[PDB]
């Protein structure tokens, strides 16, 4: 129900006497958990949020200039100086300026001049970061069965579970009433690194704008703007936003260079988003590795009779999903209500093989509502059978198409997730663990060298190695720099 | 004035929503494009020169690039 | 006199039967002429000024969006349609989103959304553009001739005189009173030109910001932000400001990209200021030719007697000014005041010749005024005589420095003006013809090769032809790039 | 995404005041500068290549500062 | 007789012809100068001096700390910032410390503190710069006729007349009475470097130390210590005297780095003394070169009748002076006290040659007194006569160890004067201007090379050249490492 | 830790009295003494060294000399 939603969606196979499943679920992807003699349940990964967050810097995007002074003298008389040199919130430049008889001045020279002017911030202009604590970021992850009914997005499901994860919580069941319980017990220090992400923010939100973006520590704590935090009062580096003239006998110009919240943005290309709504500071995008027990998941609906068959009919007819599956729904027309669908499909020409692996594994009508069913087919052109009601359906794409698709989601979770990639659907194995640990080893290697580097350069750099190494003249450097480059290409793309 | 580094860290990307997904290419293509057009003679004669005072074509192709891309960022 | 009061100075120096002289008068520069028999005179561009030019376009920096809306269809009921596009001041978008029954659409696939919203511009924020016209711009030049009196900046001087040139001036002739006359032809097309001049001004009262720029025509016309007339009502390109976020189903977020005056700031490092006063619009700086006749002026007290050896006193004791020159002034009490000044100056151990180059033609006391004396020394030490004044002078620098000083004017001239400062000075030499003759080729050809080109890719280029000149097996072509080498790492230092 | 090219064009220059004269380039060179201690590795990596695969000097500095310039600006 | 009251003591010979002599007058020195028929006059430099010079900044050398103040805040919970940061005469640091549960925060890592002290100068402890101006110094210079009546140093001369020399002063002519007139004309820039000096007051005269020294204005402006203007009032740079130790939790601690006088003392071995009484700032070492007229001296006496033989008495019998002359006095008891001294000396077996080179030309007995006579015998047995007197004298000595002695004086001349050595007593001529062309250009190279490098060094580079010379042996740059080793090696001596 | 370099200049020396003549020779010269007095082992062994490791004779004094020299001022 849920999983049809979002067009990224993942298929778990759970094979029966299986005691946990291990997921890495990630904001904006559905998990459709399949297992063998178990009802079918699809798990997500809601939010990312804190409440109240701690602040973190707060930079000026515009600022205004209110009262200047200007203060020069003669060439042999000493320096010019201010008492707002050494005054908080006060920018001030010293220069030297050409005197002479015109300008009252005893001698001809180059004098001293100093112009100040009093730093003040536009109020709505002002950029603010927040920080997450590890003991305070809580994941939601909610959990739906397969009841055989649909509702849209806009309409809530009364058997959808909700659990909120701290690093406080062990083992959380959810009561999925008669499909039993679910176990999820995960944890919080595979998600985001909270000691290295900002969530930053601009006061003005009526703009048109994003609420927040999700940033990192070092570019938020290398910006060449001015700077302070909310309970101190005295701004720092207050002569980022003024440029000061040439000096002209006894003045000197004092320019403001505008409002940066342009070059900022320009700058900020790429960063994920993140929300706000009220206290609560949201991120879109993230992900986190939690386990699913289905030791204690029941199947409901297998001691009722079986429906009548010719007491169907269409409410839905069969479309093509966004995921390579079959979804309908039909209706019944008995008074023995609660019972079994007998659903079975074939391909043209072969009646007596069944070719419809069941995603809702026993649907039931019951007196509350049921029928929509949801299968995946085989290529070719097949019959949909719902007791006697038939349906010639050709299921599109083929094998091969499925393959590489296949192949096609695990490159992309491993190029999105990393790592954790391993993680997903592993039953224990040491392929796993090995190509974990390779794949640390060269995401630490391509981070340490690369981590900060654009994408046309990493691309030039893989090229310029490649290069080398064709030219190589001894055959192990040829080598060496052809599988460096070639991985350093292979890492780019992702 | 005032230079803001360009965010290079893609390590909080994931599948949500980003804020203007791969505009610095087209601000650099943008860019290249511009400063090839109103420069014309300019960079037909590079590439005269280049040809004719050249022999390899990896040299030639790395000469035309490295003075197209380093001309308008360097203005 | 006046000249004194500048950092920036140029002497011109007649010969006997000299009476036209051929200036580039530079905004921001003095020019004193000293001629034998008559009185020096100094020439100087005050302003260049227009009062109500022409319009251009006017652009947007930071804009305004409102009244947001959205439709989107079906994946199969067709394209979407708004009536507000087709609509002036509405900037639109088209794209396609992932719908489905969790939309309420009734297959799974891509719909067509289209976002529309409405466009304003801020009240002071614009980029507005004017053009002179070559019929109505005007040249102010003023002559200020030698009467032994100093005033500073701030003191207005009755002896001076100002002309306008318009192209219906031509020829303005001055009375500069008991120095007879001057006369002054300065031709308007030797100035700036009008048609490649713009000087944009930002709408933005305070801000702390220069009242206009001067700008070239072709940059300010290809800029990517909206425009549009000032009569009109109705932007043209009101996209550049505005971007689309990706769609979510049935809505799609338009996002406003800032204030971008910032950028432009940005990007118009080294460019010429202006000014606009209340309806003039100014130029800071600029150039304009003129020649000067030197044959209706006169010399004031020749035949006046000679003042008392006895009674002169130091008012300001000589104080060495910013052009290698002496200034001093002097006071006298021995009654009949109509009389000639005694000043002269000698180096120590040669009392029996002068040294003194005197730039005021004949100092003289008059009834209410006269004092101020300028001259120039040789290096060493001097010994200068006011009567029976004494005072020990000791002059700074070489000869070889003052020659060195010369050239590296000249050298500035050059690199300030171009072809036009081969006409300073001038007498119609041939050479001076074949020198401007060659600079215009040279300079011609340099700014159509390298017009547009940043100081650093010219002179990477020059330093590229070098190498391939050194590098370049042939005679011929060694010597041609070599020397095109040299000549653009000339030209582009400067 | 509003790029807008550095006013190139300076024959109407003179001896007036102009506006942050020497700007860009002090702002390449910052840029330059704050890549460089940023990639301290990646930059000694360049560099111990170039002394080993080059052989001339000339050819070795001018691979260094191509590096070094075409790096940050097309990050 | 002042030239007797110091071991410098030069001698000039005006031989007929001579109108005018060159000198180049020192301060610790005395020229006599004797002509043919003309009286000897002592001329000498007395003082250099002004009133009310200029003041240049001030240094700090001891301190004053008080209103010690320290905040600290815990790892993750901000910087430290206090309001003395951003205040005038405040010397502060950050820094970070270990915190944890001990110091009652929250989370065990680097807190962030600050201190700040006032900063205060101790009344007596301040560094006084003072500079000259070319138009207000003055050279005193002062002549003495040879009268022929002895006065100690500490006895006013009646006959003794000054001229106090400015750029004011071209040709002062000084009344010596019955001694005629004599003329001077000194030339200023001759003398010291006004742009390149500065005289230092320090302590109080309780502290036993020099009134003033005479710097350099580069050292002076480059030290590392607070400074600022009398007009000024918040100190600049005052983190020099103050030294911050390692933070303890919430704890920094200020100390003072002490009192400065004895270092910078230390730093000053070798430099020049001064003095100052008053307002007025005299200097102790110094030249000025001048020129002397010698053509309307007269030679008094010359119409007296000669003295009695049989009435004269030793009062001072000849002793040996320190500069190679001899000294007496006599006491004439007759009643024609106006008369002149029949002073007469023969070597021994030569009675009819006089040998006697009196520099006090005419001596003469008056009512007042008189008797002093100073001679310059030849080297050998002489016999001194003075009316019916006799004294045999030894002159010590011989030609040869006199023309060595004048060597050495030019050789010191040259050591200590330098370039102006050569315009002493000096007609023009041909060899007194190439030699002081060539020490113009060895002067100007070594001092630029080796300007501010230590003897010691000097020696040392002067050592490696010339083993280099030696070593080379390519001939050219062996000949100019020898060379220029050589003339390090002479010129560094002095 | 206040460093006032020496007054080095020698373009004010006259005939008049001078603040401590010749004491910066006498303080090296006793500084450097009074360092060789409390390292009598270390100065044998570096003599020894030169006496030793080096034929020319020069190069023995040259060596010996800027090691004692170099000892205390940097220590
Ligand atoms: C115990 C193993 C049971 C089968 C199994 O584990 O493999 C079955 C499929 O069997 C076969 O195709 C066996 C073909 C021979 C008939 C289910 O695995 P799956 O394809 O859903 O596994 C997901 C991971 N892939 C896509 C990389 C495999
Ligand atoms: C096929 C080419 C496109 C996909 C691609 O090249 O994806 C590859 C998938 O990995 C591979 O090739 C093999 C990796 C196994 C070791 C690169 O993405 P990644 O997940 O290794 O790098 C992203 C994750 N870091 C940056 C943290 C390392
Ligand atoms: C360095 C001084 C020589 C170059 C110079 O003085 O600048 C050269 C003149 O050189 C010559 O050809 C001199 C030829 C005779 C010698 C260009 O003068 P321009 O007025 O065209 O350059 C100013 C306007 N730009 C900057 C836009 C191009
Ligand atoms: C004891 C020192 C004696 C002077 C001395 O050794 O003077 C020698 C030169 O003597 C000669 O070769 C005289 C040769 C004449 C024939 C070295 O110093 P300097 O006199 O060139 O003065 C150098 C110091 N400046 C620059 C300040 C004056
Ligand atoms: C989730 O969103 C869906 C879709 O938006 C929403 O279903 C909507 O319910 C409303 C409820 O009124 C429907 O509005 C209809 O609009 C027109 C108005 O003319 C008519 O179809 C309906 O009015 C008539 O309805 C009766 C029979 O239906 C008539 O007999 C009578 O004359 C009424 O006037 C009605 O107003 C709207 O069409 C649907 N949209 C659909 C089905 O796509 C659903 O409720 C939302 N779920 C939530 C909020 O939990
Ligand atoms: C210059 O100083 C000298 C001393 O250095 C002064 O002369 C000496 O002064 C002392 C007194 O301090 C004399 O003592 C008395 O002097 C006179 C005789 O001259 C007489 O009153 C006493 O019998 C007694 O001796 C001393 O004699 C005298 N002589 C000497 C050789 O020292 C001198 O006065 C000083 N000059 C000035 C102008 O100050």
């Amino acid at each position: 129900t849920r999983c049809t939603h979002l067009e990224n969606r993942d298929f778990v196979t759970g094979v029966q006497g299986t005691t946990r499943v291990s997921l890495v679920l990630e904001l904006g992807g559905c998990v459709t958990i399949t297992a063998e003699g178990k009802p079918s349940i699809d798990v997500w990964l809601e939010d990312i949020f804190q409440e109240s967050p701690a602040e973190t810097r707060e930079y000026c995007l515009h600022a205004k200039l209110s009262n200047t002074k200007v203060e020069a003298r003669c060439p042999t008389t000493g320096p010019a100086t201010l008492p707002e040199e050494h005054q908080a919130n006060m920018v001030c430049k010293r220069d030297q300026s050409d005197r002479g008889w015109g300008n009252h001045c005893g001698f001809f020279g180059k004098g001293s001049i100093v112009a100040c002017a009093k730093f003040e911030c536009e109020e709505a202009k002002k950029a603010v970061g927040h920080v997450y604590d590890s003991t305070k970021i809580t994941y939601v992850v909610k959990v739906e069965p397969h009841t055989g009914d649909y509702q849209a997005a806009n309409e809530t499901n009364e058997n959808r579970k909700t659990a909120q994860f701290t690093v406080a919580s062990e083992k959380v069941i959810l009561d999925l009433g008669d499909y039993g319980d679910v176990s999820l017990t995960c944890k919080v220090a595979s998600g985001i690194d909270v000691a290295q992400t900002v969530v930053m923010s601009l006061g003005s939100s009526k703009d048109h704008l994003p609420s927040a973006w999700q940033l990192h520590r070092d570019w938020f704590e290398d910006l060449a703007l001015p700077w302070k935090h909310k309970d101190n009062q005295d701004w720092n580096s207050v002569e980022k936003l003024v440029e000061f003239g040439p000096p002209h006998a006894v003045k000197m110009d004092i320019f403001n260079l505008g409002d940066q919240t342009a070059v900022l943005l320009k700058s900020l290309a790429g960063v994920p988003l993140a929300s706000v709504d009220n206290q609560k500071y949201h991120l879109k995008s993230g992900h986190v590795t939690c386990d699913v027990g289905l030791e204690k998941l029941k199947l409901k609906g297998t001691t009722y009779s079986m429906c009548d068959k010719t007491k169907f009919k269409w409410k839905r007819v069969p479309v093509d999903s966004g995921h390579d599956t079959v979804v309908m729904e039909v209706s019944y027309t008995g008074s023995d209500k609660p019972c079994r669908i007998p659903v079975r499909a074939v391909a043209h020409g072969v009646p007596t093989i069944n070719v419809a692996m069941l995603i809702t594994p026993n649907p039931t009508i019951e007196t509350s509502g049921g029928g929509f069913i949801e299968m995946q087919l085989p290529p070719g052109d097949n019959i949909i059978y719902v007791g006697d009601l038939s349906q010639q359906w050709f299921q599109k794409g083929s094998t091969i198409g499925r393959m590489f698709e296949k192949t096609r989601k695990g490159l992309e979770r491993l190029s999105v997730v990393g790592e954790h990639a391993w993680d997903f659907g592993s039953v224990g194995g040491i392929l796993s663990s090995v190509g974990k640990a390779i794949h640390t080893v060269l995401g630490g290697a391509f981070n340490t060298l690369f981590g900060g580097v654009g994408f046309i350069p990493k691309m030039l750099l893989g090229v310029a190695l490649v290069w080398l190494g064709l030219n190589a003249r001894n055959p192990t450097m040829s080598m060496t720099f052809l599988a460096v480059g070639a991985l350093t290409l292979m890492m780019t793309m992702g | 004035s005032v230079v803001i580094p360009t965010h290079a860290q893609k390590d909080m990307v994931g599948r949500g929503h980003a804020w203007l997904k791969g505009d610095n290419i087209r601000d650099h293509v943008t860019r290249v494009e511009g400063w090839m057009w109103k420069n014309k003679l300019l960079t037909v004669a590079v590439v005269a020169l280049a040809w004719l005072m050249l022999d390899s074509w990896m040299a030639r192709v790395t000469v035309i690039l490295l003075a197209l891309s380093l001309g308008p960022v360097y203005a």
